């Protein structure tokens, strides 16, 4: 399950671009119903980044939707969509981070 | 489709054990958690607490954090509800459900040394307006049985058009329950209408044909 | 444990007009996270809980713009701005903010119909139960309204009270209407000294009550 990940500390949602005036809306007025924080292995543990992105990823999404869904919310494929896209950016960041504590 | 099927009527002693079980299907099972509650009969709904079905790891709230035990099966969709030591508190209807939108059917407990009793079933017939308005009602009397609950239907459920079945009520240790249904005077006595229950306690299952 | 004040307990509307149903909780329902876990479900007759709006004002897919949540901090109100036959059961909020989550208690919603009198039904003891020395008397009283409705039971013309067993349902989701069940139960002996068993309905749609018997002489 989560065994040998830790919880990054919290950072600034990335501003991602969407052109089409609404989707920007839409992620400006929900950001707060995603994750700003991301669940990782050691950076030791991956020969590469993408690795490391795809494993905080799909980590760090799950954990989000069974918790907050156990307090009441609802994820729809506009939400995953956006969530995947910022949480990727977040774990790359997140990756930057590790690699530079070596 | 989504879903959430639970397993069946559960009849206890003080002192035994219980597995309650919760099927799921119809969504991604790990993407969702999944709260456990509890409703004391005729009392309100109490949460017992949730499962985080990515890390399998439960969360009790204080009056649960003795005797019970909430695990999964993952693979199965299978969310699982042990009471350990049973206790007379503990009779009443227990729901899982999916994160706060989606419940199950519900699973009802009773703990009692009390022994299974099975139900009398009696038809009812007419004996006054017989087509004063073409309509004609027939009943069922289930009475006797021990414990809640017990399931009815008129014609294995092909029938449930103008169908009554109501609340059952404690005789002194016993519950009745009644049932009816309204058809037009020319269907009956031309068809035959025939009454189903089941009282899962004590394996019981009968039939009974409503004649004049 | 933040406790969720639900008012009121029940609620009659006429379809097409507002209904209101509000929820304090004790105690600030905003979460650490910076949301606010408020879930409105209904429960139909029957039916299991299903959820039509959560964090506060949110709808769940499907459900019309006709409801509306609202509130902040420890202040919530589900609204309706136009009801309808639909909408008829059991509301309720749970807040999902605090642990242990808690629920209201419930606000019964009625849809106001037409007053219809009840049909009425008496059932004489089946030969089954009188070979058993037990005999019941069942009597229906189907698909009325108003709710408010009393029966009575006579043996040979005298009130009887002991041995009465009623039981209601809620209102039906399909017609609104209500219906109840009263079962008059005595051991064979009593039953066989006695001749004529009547069922006597009390409902505002007469001014007489509503009567139905029959007499054990099948006659």
């Amino acid at each position: 399950g989560l065994g040998g990940y830790m919880l990054g500390s919290v950072m600034s949602r990335p501003l991602i671009h969407f052109g089409n005036d609404y989707e920007d809306r839409y992620y400006r007025e929900n950001m707060y119903r995603y994750p700003n924080q991301v669940y990782y292995r050691p950076v030791d543990q991956y020969s590469n980044q993408n690795n490391f992105v795809h494993d905080c990823v799909n980590i760090t999404v799950k954990q989000h939707t069974v918790t907050t869904t156990t307090k009441g919310e609802n994820f729809t494929e506009t939400d995953i969509k956006i969530m995947e896209r910022v949480v990727e950016q977040m774990c790359i960041t997140q990756y930057q981070r590790e690699s530079q504590a070596y | 489709q989504i879903q959430l099927v639970q397993s069946g009527p559960e009849l206890k002693k003080p002192g035994e054990t219980v597995k309650i079980s919760c099927k799921a299907s119809g969504y991604t099972f790990t993407n969702y958690g999944m709260n456990l509650v509890k409703q004391a009969p005729g009392k309100g709904f109490e949460w017992m607490g949730w499962i985080n079905t990515f890390t399998g790891e439960p969360t009790y709230a204080d009056d649960f954090k003795g005797r019970f035990v909430f695990s999964l099966d993952t693979s199965a969709s299978t969310a699982y509800l042990q009471i350990n030591n049973l206790k007379n508190e503990d009779t009443a209807t227990y729901f899982f459900t999916r994160g706060t939108d989606y419940w199950g059917q519900g699973t009802t407990l009773t703990v009692s040394s009390a022994k299974t009793t099975a139900p009398s079933v009696y038809p009812l017939a007419p004996v006054c307006g017989d087509t004063t308005g073409s309509s004609v009602t027939l009943g069922c009397l289930v009475k006797g049985y021990f414990p809640e609950p017990v399931t009815l239907t008129w014609n294995s459920g092909s029938l449930s058009s103008g169908v009554h079945t109501f609340p059952a009520v404690l005789q002194s240790d016993l519950y009745t329950l009644s049932s009816s249904v309204t058809v037009t005077s020319s269907t009956w006595p031309s068809q035959s209408i025939t009454c189903n229950v089941a009282h899962p306690a004590s394996s019981t299952k009968v039939d009974k044909k409503i004649e004049p | 444990d933040v406790v969720m004040s639900q008012t009121p307990l029940t609620l009659s509307v006429t379809i097409g007009q507002p209904a209101s149903i509000s929820c304090k909780s004790s105690q600030s329902l905003l979460d650490s996270d910076g949301k606010t876990y408020l879930n409105w479900l209904l429960q139909r007759p029957g039916q299991s809980p299903k959820r039509l709006i959560y964090l506060v004002s949110r709808l769940d897919s499907g459900v019309p713009d006709r409801f509306t949540g609202s509130g902040s901090g420890t202040d919530f109100t589900l609204k309706i701005s136009r009801v309808e036959a639909e909408d008829l059961g059991i509301y309720f909020c749970w807040q999902g903010s605090h642990f242990p989550q808690t629920f209201g208690g419930g606000t019964k919603l009625e849809i106001k119909r037409a007053d219809a009198a009840p049909t009425v039904s008496i059932f004489p003891p089946s030969s089954e139960q009188l070979t058993s020395g037990g005999a019941s008397v069942v009597c229906f009283l189907n698909n009325f309204y108003p709710k408010d409705i009393n029966v009575k039971w006579k043996i040979d013309g005298s009130e009887r009270q002991n041995g009465v067993l009623n039981s209601w349902t809620d209102q039906d989701s399909k017609d609104s209407t209500y219906s109840m069940s009263s079962t008059l139960t005595l051991t064979k002996d009593e039953y066989e000294r006695h001749n004529s068993y009547t069922c006597e309905a009390t409902h505002k749609t007469s001014t007489s009550p509503i009567v139905k018997s029959f007499n054990r002489n099948e006659c």
